[PDB]
Order: C-alpha cells, then sequence, then structure tokens
C-alpha cells in the first residue's frame, strides 16, 4: 500500500508568504495520480490539484503542485488569511486510495489583545444544581493565552474546560471560553468569582470578576 | 444543480448497522466511478469503498472488508453504503464524492457508534451587562449544555443575526454529555430595543429550544 507522509504537520506563515508543502510516497506513483485539498472547518475537502500539476476549475494560481515518482509538493506562493485550512494530499494510482496526514496551514497577524468577558451562572441553571461560570477571550492573536480562575482569591484547580475557535477567515483572530463548573452548594460558599487572563497582547494579566447575587 | 445529498447516519447500537444514501443530481451518473471517505472526529481523510461505473466492480479499505457493502442505484442516480458490525472505531462523517478533474463531493452524515443514549441540551442565557461590555459594544450568549450525541446547531434571531457570532467547539465534559457556549458581539447602545434569541436545534433528539437572552438588570453602575 502507499503511504503518504505529508511535512510539515503545520505551517505559520504571514499573508504574502509562499508555503511549501511535501507529499513523500512510500513507492514510486507511476502515472501522474496525485491530487491536492484543501479542507476549511466544517466543510468538504475541495480539489485543488489533480494529475499531480494540473490546476481545478476555480483554484487560484497561486496553489501549485509539482514532483513525481517519489515526491510531491504543493506551493501556495502567496498566502491569504482565507487560505488558513488543512491541506492534504491523496493517491489514485493503487489501491487503497490513500492519503497523508494533512498540512494544518495557520495564517499569522499583529498582536492582538482579546477582549475579556465574565457571565455569572443564570438563576434557570441553579434552580438545577450545578453553576457554570464562563470567561470569553474574544478575537484574539496569537493562539497562547493563560486563564485562571479564582475563588475569593483561591486558585481553582480540575474543574475548569477550554474551548477555541478555529482561526477566523478574514482577520485570523481565535476566541476562547472557559467554563467554570460548581456545583450550587459550592458556589454560595463563595462570593468573589474571577477570571484572569495573560496574554502577549495585554500589558500585564487582566482579571475580570464578580459578587455572587450582586446585580 | 450538480450535486451530492448524503442522509442516513445517526446514532447506532455497537454491532448495528446503518444504509447511507447519497442523491447525485446535474451530472450524468452512471459515466463515473463513486466513493465514500470518511473522517473521524478532529482527525484526517480515510478512503472506505469505491464502486464502477455500472456496480461491476468494487474496492474496500482492509478496515471495513466484509462488514460495508457499496452499490448503486443508476437510475435513481443513487449511492448506498450498508455498514454493518459498526464499532467505535467506525464513529466518522462519511462522505461520498465524485473524484475527476472536478470533484464533486457531498455534505458529509454524522455516523457516531455508542451504546449511550440520546439526551437533549439545556439551554441558558449569557447575560449581557455591564460586564460585557467595553467602549461601545456588548458580549452575549446561550450556553448548551448536557447533550448528546453531537451535533448541536445555534442560530441567532432565526439566521438573520450572524456577523460577529462565535459558536464554540463543543467539549466533552468527564460526565460523557457535551457541552458548548455560542456568543454574539452586539451595539451596546441598543440592548434596551433589539431581542436576541438563539436558536438551538439538536436533531438526535428532534429537540428545538428558542432562548430569549436579556440585559441583566443593574444599579451598581454610574448613574443615568
Amino acid at each position: 500500500d502507499i503511504v503518504l507522509t505529508q511535512s510539515p504537520a503545520t505551517l505559520s506563515l504571514s499573508p504574502g508568504e509562499r508555503a511549501t508543502l511535501s507529499c513523500r510516497a512510500s513507492q514510486s506513483i507511476s502515472s501522474n495520480e496525485l491530487a491536492w485539498y484543501q479542507q476549511k472547518p466544517g466543510q468538504a475537502p475541495r480539489l485543488l490539484i489533480y494529475d499531480t500539476s494540473n490546476r481545478a476549475t476555480g483554484v487560484p494560481a497561486r496553489f501549485s503542485g509539482s514532483g513525481s515518482g517519489t515526491d510531491f509538493t504543493l506551493t501556495i506562493s502567496s498566502l491569504e488569511p482565507e487560505d488558513f485550512a488543512v491541506y492534504y494530499c491523496q493517491q489514485y494510482y493503487s489501491y487503497p486510495i490513500t492519503f497523508g496526514q494533512g498540512t494544518k496551514v495557520e495564517i499569522k497577524r499583529t498582536v492582538a489583545a482579546p477582549s475579556v468577558f465574565i457571565f455569572p451562572p443564570s438563576d434557570e441553571q441553579l434552580k438545577s444544581g450545578t453553576a457554570s461560570v464562563v470567561c470569553l477571550l474574544n478575537n484574539f492573536y496569537p493562539r497562547e493565552a493563560k486563564v485562571q480562575w479564582k475563588v475569593d482569591n483561591a486558585l481553582q484547580s480540575g474543574n475548569s474546560q477550554e474551548s477555541v475557535t478555529e482561526q477566523d477567515s478574514k482577520d485570523s483572530t481565535y476566541s476562547l471560553s472557559s467554563t467554570l463548573t460548581l456545583s450550587k452548594a459550592d458556589y454560595e460558599k463563595h462570593k468573589v468569582y474571577a477570571c484572569e487572563v495573560t496574554h502577549q497582547g495585554l500589558s500585564s494579566p487582566v482579571t475580570k470578576s464578580f459578587n455572587r447575587g450582586e446585580a | 444543480q450538480v450535486q451530492l445529498v448524503e442522509s442516513g447516519g445517526g446514532l447506532v447500537q455497537p454491532g448495528g448497522s446503518l444504509r447511507l444514501s447519497c442523491a447525485a443530481s446535474g451530472f450524468t451518473f452512471t459515466n463515473y466511478y463513486m466513493h465514500w471517505v470518511r473522517q473521524a472526529p478532529g482527525k484526517g481523510l480515510e478512503w472506505v469503498s469505491t464502486i464502477a461505473y455500472d456496480g461491476s466492480s468494487t474496492y474496500y479499505a482492509d478496515s471495513v472488508k466484509g462488514r460495508f457493502t457499496i452499490s448503486r442505484d443508476n437510475s435513481k442516480n443513487t449511492l448506498y453504503l450498508q455498514m454493518n458490525s459498526l464499532r467505535a472505531e467506525d464513529t466518522a462523517v462519511y462522505y461520498c464524492a465524485r473524484w475527476f478533474t472536478d470533484d464533486i463531493w457531498g455534505q458529509g452524515t454524522l455516523v457516531t457508534v455508542s451504546s449511550a443514549s440520546t439526551k437533549g441540551p439545556s439551554v441558558f442565557p449569557l447575560a449581557p451587562s455591564s460586564k460585557s461590555t467595553s467602549g461601545g459594544t456588548a458580549a452575549l450568549g446561550c450556553l448548551v449544555k448536557d447533550y448528546f450525541p453531537e451535533p448541536v446547531t445555534v442560530s441567532w434571531n432565526s439566521g438573520a443575526l450572524t456577523s460577529g457570532v462565535h459558536t464554540f467547539p463543543a467539549v466533552l465534559q468527564s460526565s460523557g454529555l457535551y457541552s458548548l457556549s455560542s456568543v454574539v458581539t452586539v451595539p451596546s447602545s441598543s440592548l434596551g430595543t433589539q431581542t436576541y434569541i438563539c436558536n438551538v436545534n439538536h436533531k438526535p433528539s428532534n429537540t428545538k429550544v428558542d432562548k430569549k437572552v436579556e440585559p441583566k438588570s443593574e444599579f451598581l453602575v454610574p448613574r443615568g
């Protein structure tokens, strides 16, 4: 079976730069039966190049493919923010049809600080026994960010989860939620709830907080 | 239109079966090989099966051989995949595809192999307030908690509001149920006069919730 090793596994470049993607086959793909695919989140893969070097309908000319026998290359000569995606090569010279494991392309942009917001649990949720506290970091870059929960100034541990959006297709920013989950009983034992955020675009860590049962 | 439309996935007990369908229009179906490919949550593409023009010839990835059968009804422009003895490693979105000088791909259909029960989400407001406000704009949202399996879809104001929406990826909670929030940023100055409603749809349980998200009443703010 033909195994396709794609490298690098991830690539982070600015708009305007040229991306070079490598797809190595474990044996010589004799006729030129290699294709490149682009896949964006929630979408089907999109054919870019087929038969190694033929560009497909409506593919921008910044995408082009080359190679043969054993090494193949996808070049994206002048990257746009919209080109954030996973790119795959596939082989159709032998069964099983196989794909590389992909290159995840991240698009760089200038530092953007998150806007930081905190949401106390709703009364509605509280009737039922549990409290969720949501800290939102909106529209920031780079991806790296630290969020810490404090309850009456005591650092929490193990009772939150984070979720991050895929890079925005236009502005290249991320957004992130951190959700602190506590029983209603625990929630009612403490007054100050605080989300502390550390991020390159902030001058020093930003704390957003509320007192239980204010308004 | 030139199109492939899939249907037929869902939650299935381990050991159970599903038949997926993929209806074609807009091109001469009978002239092309057709294929199924799958993609586990968070992972790459793997080919599952290929079928000749006239169904005379079929090929299968070794992991599905003996369990899955591809077939086609040319006179009805339809591709099928019969999946039997489903295992957890078969959980994936399944696409059908025509592979040519131009590709045509279906929209995908999720097949979740699990004996865990369907459960609809509870939907809670993330009310905006002065603590969710910065120079002219306010963030607000809906927390969609405790559902199984994926997916929930969330829109705002019945699809009319799209700008500034982030619906986060679901997290699996240690309870084995998913949770997600969807948030939106809007002009702060008209929280009093514009209505925000998140419309949550959990098809696996035919749950549909519309939650109105209203601004918090505050007194602990500058007077005025």
